[PDB]
DNA sequence: ATCGATGTATATATCTGACACGTGCCTGGAGACTAGGGAGTAATCCCCTTGGCGGTTAAAACGCGGGGGACAGCGCGTACGTGCGTTTAAGCGGTGCTAGAGCTGTCTACGACCAATTGAGCGGCCTCGGCACCGGGATTCTGAT
DNA sequence: ATCAGAATCCCGGTGCCGAGGCCGCTCAATTGGTCGTAGACAGCTCTAGCACCGCTTAAACGCACGTACGCGCTGTCCCCCGCGTTTTAACCGCCAAGGGGATTACTCCCTAGTCTCCAGGCACGTGTCAGATATATACATCGAT
């Protein structure tokens, strides 16, 4: 019921990867992998909705926008990004994605 | 022939329930007017009468009077919430008005 | 003319004593004069209107309770 | 990084802590899950018409002339391989 | 006189020929946006010119924000490029422009109460609601966007003469109400 | 010559009066006064059974019309006891002739 | 001296004098004329009943001693005793005469 | 009845005569016709009074006339006593 | 061929529902043949009269239909009106936009 | 049994009906007066308006009893029927 | 950050809701105490929509009458906030008090 | 000063449901005629209104000193407005159902209406007592000490 | 607390005129009987008012904080109040003419009432377009940076 965008993350990638390798190892199936994968929404969820307190912006120049199917999508070049719960990364290019908090 | 008896006295009041029938069918308000629409409404001013005359002749009484004046019924409905709530739009000639005088007019020591 | 100044200082005093008014500044002479010149202008005017229904020349006490009623302010006493 | 570290260990916690149920309905062990958060920390050690990546939910889009405003928030961003989370976010650029 | 009035902004229309399923082309064109609940169109935009677009389902379309009327039909045509890229049997015709936006400046203010006094047959001046004159110049079918600031505005043209015989018509009505 | 009936309110008022307070008597001017009441009531509460009737599409007005207006009208202990008067006489008269 | 009473004693004397009695507080000739130099507008060559004027008199003097009343109480609304104009103006605004 | 009675359509004849490119809603339908029922029933009743004032039994046009005097407030009385004279005028020239 | 009592008057208000409701509504035993007429013409000044306040007040919103709000608008401007419906409510009238100068910013 | 549903009529809608007004700035008691001011005058309302559908033999509230009642008080109501 | 002046968005709104015409009230609270009021004078009643819409349209109309003329009098008193005794000398200048 | 946020005007596309209009039909209004009572008009009469005169007295007008209230200014603290995030219930949409509005048919009591009559009620006359006035003493309130 | 003094209350004689009772006329209420129809009641229909359920989301609510406005205090000054003196016109009483309100008599014409016909207006159904909504652009205004 949730949406489901968050195996684009490093850590849903590397959960596609493992319970990809554990198919191929030959004991689990499409089934469970789906299973685990929306329980790891969930608790991606839960994660992000109690137990994140940092505080982190980043300004920049835009280069491509858009939205579509509830999902907005950024591109932003030569942006300059600081963290504090005070350290200030310069990073040249990056990309946004999102989705409406409130789930239709 | 029978006796003219009238239709106050079966009613039982003073006020005249032929006349407030013959008001009501000359007064333009229905075609018709039921029988005891008359003895309703003179047996209602009958107590509203009533009711006025209490309160004005225990204002006359507490002037010390025998007579009731316009100055008594002006008393009479004023001090009187229902009735001054009944006759709110309703000036009453030579009756003056209540002695009241608002509380900060008041001398202080 | 004149007659609406007949409408004096102390007599309007008097009607704001009636009202249980203490005090009374200078200026609520000239404006209860034209408070009071509009309310008869109205009233003055719907009487006159009865009584030139009725082809009347003279304004009887009926015309001006039969006016004050129309106002809203009805007045008991002189008939009706 | 310490807030993010502490982030991926509780999810990682929370997922195996979960999984026993859902996983033993099929019932082979648990050793399967065992070694995976073994080799999953081990792992972690480490034109005008249609890697760096920061993902997350949106409350609202604003536009003027050329500027955005848009508030962020409930994700985790993916750069410089660092990976950190935030609370809230502000996003806004110009568009030259 | 020897005053020309600036152009800021040309819309123009521009049909397609063809019923159009908006999704595809907001999946695959940049910039696209779309919200079913909010607005039943998508709006993208290009780098050259600062302009935008408002594809619709029944392929009519309108491009708003360019400054010159060559241009605009070079961005119509670059939207046109743009669907015919994504797929759709949709080819450029019916350009026509709908309106163009001028201004200009008095270097004066303007005793515009007076002048809504003595033309008060198309003048609409309260203050409150909006500080500026709606002046609705018959010949052409200008409208007006007059402020006591001095920046005159007008629109509501087909054509550039039209806007420029409008500016020289108003020029002496609003140069004999110099205030101070 | 002999000037026309004036009809009046008068005897009925004071035939009230000395029901009510047998010797306590009443002015000209506060007769006419309570004249006037009588008259102002009795124009209310007919124009409100009148009214009445007409939105009810009746043309009779009963003492249903009265009742109804009397509480419409009348505040409500003043209402009340009137409706009570009004039932006694009208109960009494039908149960005479 | 001469005994003289404090400001405002007399005023409240002829308060509760006024207050107490029913007569007419206007003199009934200058009334009368005032009736009749507003009746010149409408009609001229007008008659007057002498209980049309005393009817007159009656609801004019009721109806500026109740806005006597409100004015006094809206006076005091602010924290005043004299009554200027303004209250006049407050009293018939809010009686829905202006 | 399933029949209803009301003001609709004069109103609407007078605002195409008035302004003839301008509609009007329907629950403005319906406020100029209780408008039109709360004015005649005004007049009605103050023409009635004054028959049972002067002892007629008659609502004549002298009484439609002095009750329009007497409530509609004075400019409206003068156009509205003058248009009323007019028809009563075409009406008894065209018998 | 019958034509109707408005039409003799010149008016668009009947004449005869008028009559009716004049002999209907129980205000005298007797309805002269001049009442109605002259009822109806009164009856259509004022319509008229807010009718084309109204319908200014329209052409102010930019609007090409009478809706309550510029009926209320038609109304609480002219004070003549103003003063016929005082004791009036129109329902979705809204009020007069009236700001007190007291309560304006220095 | 309805019961405690004149503070249904609340503090924002207080608000708002004295931003018609033109009211800048409202005390705090304001609301609770108002609440009270307009319980009484429902009360006027429909104790009218009651007594006209229970004279109609009628056991629902008709919109011309409502607008009858409101005549009634001299608040006359157009737009629900004449 | 950005803060408005007390007093800017209060004007605003007053600007707002007197170019609006739209019932201020929430229709289905204003519904529960009319039902809640009428279950005093008779029970197991009935509302047509059309009837509590005309209560909702006299009342809101009806308060905010009051709160001109409360507004003028706390005015009057050299005032701009609105007090109770604001409301009370208005309504009781208007006579109903 | 700059600028971000808020409000307003203008050209255009979409969508909807309320609005304007066409049609049948039926009931209410018009045509035509009669009767009778209300209203218009003339004549009379008497009463009440207008106008004047005279005095006389209480009320109004005027002047003045002063003190108490109106009003402006100042300070302060608290209550209210603004803005945020959280909670909650209104509102929309849909379904069901049944109480009650509303209309129709029928029959009966009830109210208009008419004629005879008489007794209540109104006009008129007269009288006496209740209240206003005048006059004096006792009581209470107020300003200054 | 108290005292001089002004205002007010208590008591009694006078007296006068208006309230109250009486008498006669007369006309309006009463009694009686007829007749038409208004409405009371039964019964059927079907409409909309109530009740429920679920989703959305905008509004309500709780809180926090700053600030500006209500309220209290003080000073000043001016302008209303109390009071004495002069003037003036309100008022009371009386007279007198006559304007018009009120009444009566007579006629006539204007509207109620009735019958017949027919078309004006309203219920119903249906296209379709004014307005709500949303976008983009240019410009004015308020308060914080």
């Amino acid at each position: 019921g949730y949406y489901e965008l968050y195996r684009r993350s490093t850590i849903g990638n590397s959960l596609v990867d493992a319970l990809d390798t554990l198919i191929s190892d030959g004991r689990i199936e499409a089934s469970l992998a789906m299973r685990v994968l929306e329980t790891f929404d969930k608790v991606v969820a839960e994660t992000l909705k109690d137990n994140t307190q940092s505080k982190l912006t980043v300004k920049g120049n835009l280069d491509t926008y858009g939205f579509c199917d509830d999902v907005w999508t950024f591109i932003v070049k030569n942006c300059q990004v600081t963290v504090e719960d005070q350290s200030v990364i310069s990073v040249d290019k990056l990309r946004i994605v999102a989705c409406n908090s409130k789930k239709s | 022939r029978a006796k003219a008896k009238t239709r106050s006295s079966r009613a039982g009041l003073q006020f005249p329930v032929g006349r407030v029938h013959r008001l009501l069918r000359k007064g333009n308000y229905a075609e018709r007017v039921g029988a005891g629409a008359p003895v309703y409404l003179a047996a209602v001013l009958e107590y509203l009468t009533a009711e006025i005359l209490e309160l004005a002749g225990n204002a006359a009484r507490d002037n010390k009077k025998t007579r009731i004046i316009p100055r008594h019924l002006q008393l009479a409905v004023r001090n009187d919430e229902e009735l001054n709530k009944l006759l709110g739009r309703v000036t009453i000639a030579q009756g003056g008005v209540l002695p009241n005088i608002q509380s900060v007019l008041l001398p202080k020591k | 003319r004149d007659n609406i100044q007949g409408i004096t200082k102390p007599a309007i005093r008097r009607l704001a004593r009636r009202g249980g008014v203490k005090r009374i500044s200078g200026l609520i002479y000239e404006e209860t004069r034209g408070v009071l010149k509009v309310f008869l202008e109205n009233v003055i005017r719907d009487a006159v209107t009865y009584t030139e229904h009725a082809k009347r020349k003279t304004v009887t006490a009926m015309d001006v309770v039969y006016a004050l009623k129309r106002q809203g302010r009805t007045l008991y006493g002189f008939g009706g | 990084n310490a807030e993010a570290s502490r982030v991926y260990e509780i999810i990682v916690e929370s997922v195996v802590n979960e999984v026993r149920e859902d996983f033993e309905n099929a019932g082979i062990d648990e050793q399967t899950l065992q070694d995976l958060k073994n080799i999953w920390q081990k792992k972690l050690t480490e034109d005008y018409l249609i890697e760096n990546l920061m993902l997350c939910l949106y409350d609202k889009v604003t536009r003027t002339k050329a500027r955005w405003k848009c508030s962020l928030k409930d994700g985790v961003v993916t750069i410089n391989r660092n990976d950190y989370t935030f609370q809230k976010a502000q996003v806004e650029a110009e568009w030259v | 006189s020897g005053i020309v009035p600036t152009l800021q902004n040309i819309v123009a229309t521009v049909t397609l020929g063809c019923r159009l399923d908006l999704k595809t082309v907001a999946l695959h064109a940049r910039n696209a946006e779309y919200n079913p609940k909010r607005f039943a169109a998508v709006i993208m935009r290009i780098r050259e010119p600062k302009t935008t677009a408002l594809i619709f389902a029944s392929g009519k379309m309108v491009v708003t924000g360019a400054k010159s009327e060559d241009d605009s039909k070079l961005a119509s045509r670059k939207y046109a490029r743009i669907i015919q890229k994504i797929g759709f049997a949709a080819k450029f015709t019916d350009f026509k422009i709908q309106n163009i936006v001028g201004s200009c400046d008095v270097k004066f203010p303007i005793r515009l109460e007076g002048l809504a006094f003595s033309h008060g047959t198309f003048s609409s001046y309260e203050p409150e609601l909006f500080p500026g004159l709606i002046y609705r110049m018959v010949k052409p079918k200008i409208v007006l966007l007059i402020f006591v600031s001095g920046k005159i505005v007008l629109t509501g043209a087909k054509q550039r003469e039209e806007i420029y015989q409008a500016f020289e018509a108003i020029y002496p009505v609003l140069s004999e109400f110099r205030k101070m | 010559r002999r000037k026309t009936r004036k009809e009046s309110y008068a005897i009925y008022v004071y035939k009230v009066l000395k029901q009510v307070h047998p010797d306590t008597g009443i002015s000209s001017k506060a007769m006419s006064i309570m004249n006037s009441f009588v008259n102002d009531v009795f124009e209310r509460i007919a124009g409100e059974a009148s009214r009445l009737a007409h939105y009810n599409k009746r043309s009779t007005i009963t003492s249903r019309e009265i009742q109804t207006a009397v509480r419409l009208l009348l505040p409500g202990e003043l209402a009340k006891h009137a409706v009570s008067e009004g039932t006694k006489a009208v109960t009494k008269y039908t149960s005479a002739k | 001296k001469p005994h003289r009473y404090r400001p405002g004693t007399v005023a409240l004397r002829e308060i509760r004098r006024y207050q107490k009695s029913t007569e007419l507080l206007i003199r009934k000739l200058p009334f009368q004329r005032l009736v009749r130099e507003i009746a010149q507008d409408f009609k001229t060559d007008l008659r007057f009943q002498s209980s049309a004027v005393m009817a007159l008199q009656e609801a004019s003097e009721a109806y500026l001693v109740a806005l006597f009343e409100d004015t006094n109480l809206c006076a005091i609304h602010a924290k005043r005793v004299t009554i200027m104009p303004k209250d006049i103006q407050l009293a018939r605004r809010i009686r829905g005469e202006r």
